[PDB]
């Protein structure tokens, strides 16, 4: 066969330990991109999951050839026979190639030289998430590779002008965040082995806040709403009023822990914890006010009306506190 | 010795064949036709949002260059002789880790005929991608695709089809359900071709069709809501001097409600949008708080700290006594009567469609 | 008995050996004896719907081109031999996960006998499906399967049976599960009809039943204990409205909790089980205990002031009331215990 | 040249060997020197019922086949030589899943002296099974085994023996504890036959003693325990016309045991047994009830609904309820009873 | 020219032996080392052990390996490591270790004109780090990997740090939610075993753990429930139900915060710090209701008596309250001052 002969003569010779122009000039190689899915985001573990068809393509005139034939399609028996670059993820934690039924790579040579090899892959990457904001945090998870060995002089990576390309974002597995949009960038960056070339693929994401709402704001409101219909109460039904203010303290303190489950152990303050305290602190509150009413009235014995003075501040005070909380959160 | 023959057949078999080209590269299409035997399908994770599947494999399709003549009339060959035979590299587009059973030796089978035909049968173990739409939860329906086909030959090169006609080449065991809280309704079968940078591909797609079982839910979040709503109007029958006693009923139905909606939620992955669950929770806390709220109301025009001694005598409007308030009256048929309602409405909006 | 007769015995037999043909590949089919030994099962799992299973198992069969004379004792060879010999293509199928262990070497054995008998062992852990009805759980019963199949070989070619009959399989009755205990085990031999062909099939069944005395304490004396604990609101006052309503409060809430916790450890099944019924049942008394003090202080502040101007036990009496429901919930509740403990036991 | 007899006897040691044969086939048993070096005793799961081990395994025998002459006395084979000539099948009877560490090459090393003896030493964890018995919780003590040998050769093959006296060859370092809630009070070495389906096979087994510490499980059940029952008791020192209090004090007293008997079987398997804390928190639970079965008898006596006033005179037997009887017994008897019954539970636990 | 560096690549690999080391009958071969840190991920006090992803580099000489005519490095394809050999390094505390294999093996091998090579893996490490929690969460923990050989002796091989103190890099640059890496630090020794002494070499870290989740998630709750029991001493006398639930509720609530608390962590049975300070709360909070159980019983059982009849005072319930009023917070506030003294 007249494609049997070209790939026999092709190998004769040939060594893989080697670059192709060793001693000549660096190696190019261009790089190119199809995300398939970009996986959950775990911030507790500070990474995201994302599957990929990586392709690069370079040049090797040890694999001419003239022939009738254009071009050479092959699966990936023949990968391990030729010399591939040794590209790596610089911030992947776990990574793994997809086995079933077969290896899924693909090869393909032309005759001019041109070699361009696929792959599938399945990429953990670490993303250091700052929380200060959350939940209305937004994120720019990277995606870092290079070479391993090659320093800048030996191989040099590029992009394909529209590399980087996505699919349909709809049947992603993103339910905390939705995708902004994407960048591409290169650089090189400096190590005790030599100097690299490093690009990057930066993932804009912005949380949506739907769930948060749901679990943690709205049940904090309505107990602090509940707090307040102690002042509606009858001053002398002593145990009543001290029941609701003691239920609403440690049902908010029930929330105050439930609500950091989903996060990692920060140690600073993010905007769900303020709201949280905020709430806390107006409840003790409602609860402090009876106590001076009562102490007040009997216990001792303006300060008859306390009542009816709370019934309008309390109100006005959450609602200011949430128009002040949220605008400053939200706009600016 | 009667076997020499068979291993003659088997030597010259691989004489001159070269596995890195299909079967008729040159000349024609590789034709691959397809079938599956789904053994068992797997449990279905709404948290991961993937489902597994256990499948007998088989693929089959011809080359010329093995052909062979004797009395026998198929060939079985082993791993290291399969594995120097060109084979298509079939792969599940939404593939997440697939597994080939290797217990006691690999689960796979290859099979040639006189006339060159193969036929190649494996077991496997897929996990594959089934993206949800859980607005109507728990009352909602599903179809998981599974989509495969040629990662490096394009629809030019080799072409897939079913052995049978689309409907009868997947073939699900009567026995071999592993679904807990899912209804595997059907299947339908389809092919088409795929567009990407490299080429067109020949797709083969197959959708199960899922329906979820309310059993569980019902008993879990639906029933304790209801008897909570129906506990936070019992206190309309008490009388308006037992101020702490209906207190504690509202405080605690209120605080019963916040647990449940909570605990509800904990079985879903971390959607951003409400579910039809969460709609009945809702209106279920409203009902709850707006008893409480009632309570607050006869509270405030209740005159006397003290209720009915019982021997006195209450004439109509010495010693009085508070009368029975108006607002309980009217919510004690008000309150239950729109319950009802409410129910109604949800479970008819909801289980019709 | 010297080393180098064995060894030119041994380069003798595996010379012309052909891997790729069965022992009596133009003759009748091959007759494979299976036996095991069971060392433990580990985790019977009602989430996962599974077990796990470590055991010894060995394949007995006559292969005529392995025979030898000469030596008079049975020859057992290094492990990686096994790779240079025919073996039969056995596989189980409700497999889900299994491996060979492989330390410090990989644990299998090849024996050879003089009339051609080869032995194979290997030391083999498996997770296999076994889909539980836990309809009566956790006083169900429980029938799980091991199912050995051969993937290419119909009943032409290969043969299974049980060497030893009913005594192919041992060590069952050492095994100590904290949660079962094996009352019974089976061993089944028979003939599929998957296609146009038979093929050969061996299934090893357990029956386990569960322990009930972990679901006693956990479970159904917390249950007993609260609802006993609701009956102590009737030998209180009417007027203390606030004591007996926050015992009745606790009491259902508290059944609500232990109901809503109990079953977030198990699968999500839709039909009812043995414990849900009961904890129904348990809910439903502590729910009519506090409906039957809100029955009678409405009666009481409701339809006294009425008499007195108009003006099962007697509805005009709380105290009459009090008195029935003293009497009556011990027993109703004693009655229901023992239709339920009757049936499902 | 200086390094050229090495590579020569290296090539010429595997001429004419054959793996697949045990040393002294047909002529002999093979006799197996065996020891452990543990280098650290790794945690102890009671769910799974198993704990871990890092071992160096070292094990000596005599292959005839393999002895030299040469300037060297001992050679050092690499990783592929190694795998060229035979090694014992040694396992572990008990072990559930063990690990051969590689990183970053294999951790294993083959010596060869030049009368033949070869010395085979592994870096291995293993996890094994250890069957325990909790009657006596959380004051229970255990002997996790670790059982290994040949799988494939018979007695009348391969016997293993103990490099030194037996309890002399398991030698544990001092450094390498990783236990949390258990004290390695010692081993004991032992070998011995065991039959089965196949043939007659040696065992060396190693019993490693545990014992429980109770101080995790003191602070997070049994002092819970103990001041949910002091603080049913308070109860008996206020005034019985204090309906809702002491109501208050034994429905919420009775919810906190039921809590914790929940709780308190949530680090342990199902087993279908009563453990020691099950009995000490049913006491408990006994007691919580006894109090508040206690108030109901105080209330169903008591017959004026007010307390007493601060100002007015109560008459030596507006009249007013006098302090129960039963109150006054009860301040004392249950204080009392309680701490008999601790005395007696931890005298009887303590010294088992 | 391509020509020339094959042949010369063919001669350095032709008569190489694997199995004998650089210098066989010579002097011991000196290996260098350094590391870069690329992340620490989690350290788990549960299976007490800490993960770590970095670049192992190692720097020998082999005389075999040199060539001449050829100014430039030549970086080889990662799969001729395996015609080389390497040491045989190890980690003694590791439990689990793999060398990362995407998109190949993330390995390097260099080799220089004078036969020098560099040897370079990216390892990701679990690694055994036994934590004494008695100052938890006030404490610090020090973390170590050692590395060793495991066959030769120093006879046949030598470790060194290569760049001394500026080995290992990339340190500063590590951040984690939880902790705050304050110092690390180098050792290289000799293990005298009973067979000769055994190369050594040891990076250990020193973390410190942050306090402020702590105080949002323990500390304030525990305060903010203490001083919630106080609001009982302000309640009249008489109203015994308001008072009750006060502190039933105010116990009961200290019990299930310590509880929750202690369901994380390993099964350690010592005491600690944060175990003081909730069973100091806890102690507050009871002795607030007994308080109240001591007030009421003294009213309503020595009233009677008294009026027959006929620190603070014991037969004045409104004196008992003032007195109590002044001193649980001014006895919190000294208990938390030693505490806090104390610990830091
Ligand atoms: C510490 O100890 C560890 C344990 O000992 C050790 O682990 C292992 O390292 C080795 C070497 O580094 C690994 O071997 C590589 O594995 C590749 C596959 O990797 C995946 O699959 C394995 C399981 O593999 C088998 O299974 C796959 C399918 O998954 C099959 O494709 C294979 O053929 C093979 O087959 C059997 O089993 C199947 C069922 O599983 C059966 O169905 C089948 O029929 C076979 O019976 C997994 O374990 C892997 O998981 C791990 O590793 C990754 C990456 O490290 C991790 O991320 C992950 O978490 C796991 O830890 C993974 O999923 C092999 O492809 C590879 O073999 C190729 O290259 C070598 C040369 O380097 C060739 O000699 C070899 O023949 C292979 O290929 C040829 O084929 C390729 C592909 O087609 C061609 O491109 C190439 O040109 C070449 O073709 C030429 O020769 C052929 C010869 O026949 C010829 O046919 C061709 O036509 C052509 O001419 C290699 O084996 C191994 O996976 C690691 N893991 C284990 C568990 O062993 C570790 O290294 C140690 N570390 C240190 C520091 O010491
Ligand atoms: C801890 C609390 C304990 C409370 C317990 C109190 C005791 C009394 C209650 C007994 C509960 C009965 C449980 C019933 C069994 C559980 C529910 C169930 O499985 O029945 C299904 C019908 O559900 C359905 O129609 C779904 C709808 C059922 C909703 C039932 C709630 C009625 C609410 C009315 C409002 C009244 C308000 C009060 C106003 C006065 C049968 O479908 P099918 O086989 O085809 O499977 C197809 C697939 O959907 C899985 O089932
Ligand atoms: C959220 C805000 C809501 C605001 C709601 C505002 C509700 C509102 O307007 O309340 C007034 C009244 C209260 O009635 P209720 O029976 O509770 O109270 C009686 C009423 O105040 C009489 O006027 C009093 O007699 P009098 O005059 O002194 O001789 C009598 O005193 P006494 O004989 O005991 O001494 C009181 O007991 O309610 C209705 O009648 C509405 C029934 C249907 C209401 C709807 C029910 C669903
Ligand atoms: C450790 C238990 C100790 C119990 C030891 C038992 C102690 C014992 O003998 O108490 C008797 C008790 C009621 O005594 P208690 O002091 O509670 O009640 C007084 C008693 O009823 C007097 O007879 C009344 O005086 P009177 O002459 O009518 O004017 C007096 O009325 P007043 O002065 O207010 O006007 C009441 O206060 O009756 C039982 O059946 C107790 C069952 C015990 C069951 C125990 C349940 C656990
Ligand atoms: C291990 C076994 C230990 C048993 C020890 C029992 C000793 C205490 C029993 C009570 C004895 C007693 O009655 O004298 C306490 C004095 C005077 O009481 P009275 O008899 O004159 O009414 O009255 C007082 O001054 C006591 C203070 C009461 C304060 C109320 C709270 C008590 C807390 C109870 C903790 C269980
Ligand atoms: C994506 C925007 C979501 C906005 C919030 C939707 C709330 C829908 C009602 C569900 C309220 C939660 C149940 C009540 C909790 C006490
Ligand atoms: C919205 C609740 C109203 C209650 C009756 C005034
Ligand atoms: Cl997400
Ligand atoms: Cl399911
Ligand atoms: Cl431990």
């Amino acid at each position: 066969g007249d494609v049997t002969v070209i790939l026999n003569n092709l190998l004769e010779g040939y060594d893989n330990k080697l670059r192709p122009d060793i001693g000549v000039k660096p190696t190019l190689i261009h790089t190119d991109m199809y995300v398939n899915s970009i996986g959950p985001v775990n911030a507790i573990n500070m990474e995201y999951t994302i599957d990929i068809f990586f392709a690069q393509t370079w040049y090797d005139r040890r694999l001419k050839f003239n022939s009738t034939i254009k071009v050479l399609r092959l699966n990936s028996n023949m990968v391990g026979k030729i010399w591939i670059p040794d590209t790596f993820f610089r911030n992947s934690k776990k990574a793994d190639a997809h086995w079933i039924t077969t290896p899924n790579r693909m090869l393909r040579i032309w005759n001019d030289g041109r070699v361009l090899y696929t792959l599938r892959l399945t990429i953990d990457a670490e993303c250091q998430l700052q929380l200060h904001n959350f939940p209305m945090d937004e994120h720019s998870c990277p995606l870092e590779f290079s070479s391993y060995g090659y320093p800048r002089e030996e191989i040099v990576y590029q992009w394909k002008r529209s590399s980087v390309e996505v699919g349909d974002t709809r049947s992603w597995r993103l339910y905390q965040f939705s995708f902004v949009g994407l960048r591409n960038t290169t650089e090189v960056v400096k190590t005790t082995s030599g100097d690299y070339v490093v690009m990057s693929v930066y993932f804009d994401l912005s949380r949506r806040m739907g769930y948060f709402t749901i679990q943690t704001y709205i049940p904090c409101t309505l107990i602090v709403v509940l707090s307040w219909v102690s002042f509606w109460i009858n001053k002398d039904a002593v145990p009543a009023r001290t029941s609701l203010g003691i239920t609403t303290v440690l049902t908010m303190t029930t929330l105050s822990t439930i609500a950091r489950k989903s996060l990692p152990k920060v140690s600073y303050v993010t905007a769900m914890d303020l709201f949280v305290s905020v709430c806390f602190i107006f409840v003790f509150s409602a609860l402090v006010e009876y106590g001076t009413l009562h102490y007040f009235v009997s216990n001792r014995k303006r300060i008859a009306k306390m009542d009816s003075y709370a019934r309008i501040f309390f109100p006005t005070a959450f609602c200011l506190f949430n128009l002040v909380y949220w605008v400053s959160y939200l706009y600016l | 010795d009667n076997t020499t023959v068979f291993t003659r057949i088997l030597d010259r078999l691989l004489d001159g064949y070269d596995n890195r080209l299909r079967p008729g590269l040159g000349e024609r299409v590789t034709e691959v036709k397809t079938d599956i035997f789904v053994t068992s399908f797997g449990p279905v994770s709404d948290h991961d949002m993937e489902y597994t599947i256990d499948v007998f494999f088989r693929q089959s399709w011809k080359d010329e260059r093995l052909k062979f003549k004797g009395p026998m009339t198929v060939l079985r060959l082993n791993n290291l002789m399969a594995s120097k035979i060109w084979t298509p590299d079939t792969f599940f587009h939404n593939g997440k880790k697939s597994v080939a059973h290797n217990m006691t030796m690999p689960n796979k089978l290859l099979r040639i005929t006189e006339d060159g035909t193969l036929l190649y049968t494996m077991r496997l173990t897929v996990r594959a991608e089934c993206p949800m739409h859980l607005e109507d939860f728990p009352m909602d329906a599903h179809a998981c695709p599974l989509k495969f086909g040629s990662y490096a030959y394009t629809r030019a090169e080799v072409v897939y089809e079913w052995t049978r006609e689309p409907a009868r080449s997947v073939v699900v065991a009567e026995d071999g359900s592993r679904l807990n809280q899912y209804d595997l309704l059907g299947q339908t079968v389809d092919s088409g071709i795929v567009q990407s940078s490299t080429g067109e591909y020949v797709v083969m797609t197959t959708h199960f069709h899922l329906k979820r079982k309310i059993g569980y839910f019902v008993i879990q979040t639906y029933l304790p809501c209801i008897m909570t709503v129906i506990l936070s109007q019992v206190s309309f029958w008490l009388n308006r001097e037992s101020v702490p006693a209906r207190t504690v009923f509202g405080v605690t139905t209120v605080l019963t409600m916040t647990t449940l909606s909570i605990s509800a939620r904990n079985s879903l992955p971390k959607v951003a949008y409400a579910t039809a669950m969460d709609w009945f929770i809702a209106v279920c806390y409203a009902f709850v708080f707006s008893a409480l709220i009632e309570f607050a109301t006869v509270n405030y025009f209740t005159k006397r700290g003290y209720a009915w001694d019982g021997k006195s005598v209450v004439p109509e409007k010495k010693k009085t006594f508070n009368s029975v308030s108006k607002i309980d009256r009217l919510s004690r048929i008000a309150f239950p009567l729109l319950f009802g309602i409410f129910n109604l409405v949800y479970w008819a909006t909801y289980l019709n469609r | 008995g010297n080393m180098s007769f064995v060894k030119e015995t041994v380069d003798k037999l595996l010379k012309g050996y052909d891997i790729r043909l069965r022992p009596d590949f133009g003759g009748p089919p091959v007759c494979v004896g299976m036996n095991i030994d069971i060392a433990s099962i580990d985790m019977v799992s009602e989430v996962n719907m599974d077990y796990t299973l470590t055991m010894y198992f060995q394949q007995y069969w006559r292969d005529k081109r392995l025979a030898y004379s000469g030596i008079p004792l049975n020859l057992t060879l290094d492990n990686r031999v096994a790779d240079q010999l025919w073996v039969p293509d056995t596989y189980f199928l409700n497999d889900k996960k299994s491996f060979v262990h492989g330390v410090t070497v990989k644990n299998r054995m090849i024996r050879l006998h003089p009339d051609g008998t080869v032995l194979y062992g290997l030391r083999i852990t498996t997770t296999a499906a076994c889909m539980m009805d836990l309809r009566r759980y956790p006083l169900d019963e429980q029938n799980c399967t091991l199912e050995i199949e051969s993937y290419g070989y119909t009943t032409d070619d290969i043969e299974f049976y049980w060497r030893g009959g009913d005594k192919a399989v041992t060590g069952v009755e050492r095994i100590e599960l904290p949660q079962f205990s094996i009352v019974e085990h089976r061993l089944v031999s028979r003939n599929v009809v998957f296609a146009t062909g038979a093929y050969p099939r061996l299934s090893l069944s357990f029956r386990l039943k569960r322990n009930i005395g972990y679901f006693i304490l956990q479970t159904y004396m917390p249950s007993i204990l609260i609802t006993i604990l609701s009956w102590v609101s009737f030998w209180i006052n009417y007027d203390a409205s606030a004591a007996r309503v926050a015992l009745g409060i606790t009491t259902v809430l508290t059944m609500t909790t232990i109901n809503t916790h109990l079953r977030e450890t198990l699968p999500k099944i839709p039909y009812v089980k043995a414990i849900d019924m009961y904890l129904m049942g348990c809910f439903v008394f502590v729910f009519l205990a506090l409906l039957e003090y809100a029955f009678v202080n409405y009666i009481f502040f409701g339809r006294g002031p009425q008499r007195q101007k108009k003006l099962i036990p007697d509805l005009t009496d709380v105290n009459a009331i009090d008195r029935w429901s003293r009497i009556v919930f011990p027993f109703t509740f004693s009655l229901f215990n023992l239709v339920y403990w009757l049936y499902y036991v």
